[PDB]
């Protein structure tokens, strides 16, 4: 019923261990009921941002969480993604890659 | 009407040559009549403009754009300047904020 979409995202790499800042922007989410998500097939991490970090339902300011190996040998390119908690549905994903260290 | 204002800031330096990508988040703006201004109130009187087309404001709410290079090259400290969100129509401003231009390191 309501469109979920990211326009473009500040940065397309990033280290494995985590914890960078990013901003997105995006088509009107809702503050309380939103999240991103960085994931493979096999894992699925959730960004770390407050409700405050979601300005004017366009954008959100979060920090990458920690890619699931962090001693990675070659870099990793995984999906990233708005995802409701109400109803869990997702928009399609965007390109960032993690970095060896 | 609406007063502008600079909420947050993707970056706040970048090399003295420019052109580094900014995003930035701001109070209601309208894609035509805005601009981002780089200026140093001194006597001098610089001023340069933040590149960017209609497209990259999104929504009324964010700006992206690339920042104008600094009218000295040769700088040897970081040099700090303000910037602002202008209108075109009314020549109205937000309280600017800061940058700095960073020494085009060695090579």
């Amino acid at each position: 019923t309501s469109e979920l979409r990211i326009c473009r995202i500040n940065k397309e790499s990033g280290p494995c261990t985590g914890g960078e800042e990013l901003y997105l922007l995006c088509d009107k989410v809702q503050k309380e009921d939103i999240s991103v998500v960085f994931s493979t097939a096999s894992w699925e991490g959730r960004a770390d941002f407050s409700q405050a970090d979601v300005h004017r339902q366009i954008a959100i300011v979060f920090k990458t969480p920690p890619y699931e190996d962090l001693e990675i040998s070659e870099p990793v390119t995984v999906n990233v993604f708005l995802q409701r908690l109400t109803d869990g549905v997702c928009s399609e994903p965007l390109p960032f890659t993690y970095l060896p260290r | 009407a609406s007063n502008l204002k600079i909420s947050r800031m993707d970056k706040t330096a970048g090399s003295v040559r420019g052109g580094d990508e900014v995003y930035l988040l701001c109070d209601k703006v309208q894609k035509d009549d805005i601009e981002v201004r780089f200026y140093e109130d001194d006597e001098n009187g610089w001023q340069a403009f933040g590149d960017f087309s209609p497209t990259d404001v999104h929504k009324q709410y964010a700006i992206v754009f690339r920042t104008p290079p600094y009218h000295k090259m040769k700088i040897e400290r970081p040099v700090t300047v303000f910037l602002q969100l202008k209108r075109k129509r009314g020549g109205d401003v937000s309280d600017s904020k800061q940058f700095t231009y960073y020494p085009v390191v060695e090579d």
